[PDB]
C-alpha cells in the first residue's frame, strides 16, 4: 500500500548518506597514504644530496 | 639544513686547520735556520778558544 512502500523508498536515500560518507570514509584514507608516500620523495632527496655530501 | 650547514662549517675549519699547519710549519722551519746559525756560531768560538793569541 502507501505508507509502507514510502519508508523502503525513503532506505534508498539512508543508505545513500552511507555512499555519502564512504565516500568520505575511503577518499580521506587512501590520499593519506599517498601524502605518507610523499617521503619516497624525501627518500630520494637525501641519497641525491649524499652526492653533494661526497 | 643540518647535514649541509655542518659539512660546509666541517670543510671550512679543516681548511683554515690546513693554513695553520702551513703557517706553523714554515714558522717552525726559520727556528732552525737560526738554531744551527747559532750552533755553527759556538764551533766557531770554539776554533778562537784553540788559538791562544786572540784568545787570550
Amino acid at each position: 500500500q502507501g505508507i509502507q512502500q514510502l519508508l523502503q523508498a525513503e532506505k534508498r536515500a539512508a543508505e545513500k548518506v552511507a555512499d555519502a560518507r564512504k565516500r568520505k570514509a575511503r577518499r580521506l584514507k587512501q590520499a593519506k597514504e599517498e601524502a605518507q608516500m610523499e617521503v619516497d620523495q624525501y627518500r630520494r632527496e637525501r641519497e641525491q644530496e649524499f652526492q653533494s655530501k661526497q | 639544513e643540518k647535514k649541509e650547514k655542518q659539512i660546509e662549517q666541517q670543510k671550512k675549519i679543516q681548511m683554515s686547520n690546513l693554513m695553520n699547519q702551513a703557517r706553523l710549519k714554515v714558522l717552525r722551519a726559520r727556528d732552525d735556520l737560526i738554531t744551527d746559525l747559532l750552533n755553527e756560531a759556538k764551533q766557531r768560538l770554539s776554533k778562537v778558544v784553540k788559538d791562544t793569541t786572540r784568545y787570550q
